[PDB]
């Protein structure tokens, strides 16, 4: 998945 | 404004789980106490990723890169957000478009892991 910060 | 961060987390550990409306819900909660924080909303693109709906996503990059330019973010993190444009367009096979981003974002901030990615949408593109 995406990276969230 | 700990408070803020609670509600971040909770919102990344949601998107985490693939439970995608709760992280949305608990990344506007976190928009609302800390509006000046781009965070929030390239996270909420994160998930509009996820959930595959690839022009939503653009779209809050958009968005965050707006909101992090206006209030002076991390470069970094504009960088991210051009990024993810890319590797929305990555996932669409439009990969003129995808390394346009990354070189977007490469330009914002140069990271090993977009030229990688960037590189990798070359070989695709040359490639057939
Ligand atoms: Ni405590
Ligand atoms: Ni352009």
């Amino acid at each position: 998945m995406e990276e969230v910060f | 404004s700990k408070q803020a961060l609670k509600e971040k987390e909770l919102g990344n550990d949601a998107y985490k789980k693939k439970d995608f409306d709760t992280a949305l819900k608990h990344y506007d909660k976190a928009k609302e106490l800390d509006p000046t924080n781009m965070t929030y909303i390239v996270n909420q693109a994160a998930v509009y990723f996820e959930k595959g709906d690839y022009n939503k996503c653009r779209e809050l990059c958009e968005k965050a890169i707006e909101v992090g330019r206006e209030n002076r973010e991390d470069y970094r993190m504009i960088a991210y957000a051009y990024a993810r444009i890319g590797n929305s367009y990555f996932k669409e096979e439009k990969y003129k478009d995808a390394i346009h981003f990354y070189n977007k974002s490469l330009a914002e901030h140069r990271t090993p892991k977009v030229l990688k990615k960037c590189q990798q949408a070359e070989k695709i593109l040359k490639e057939q």
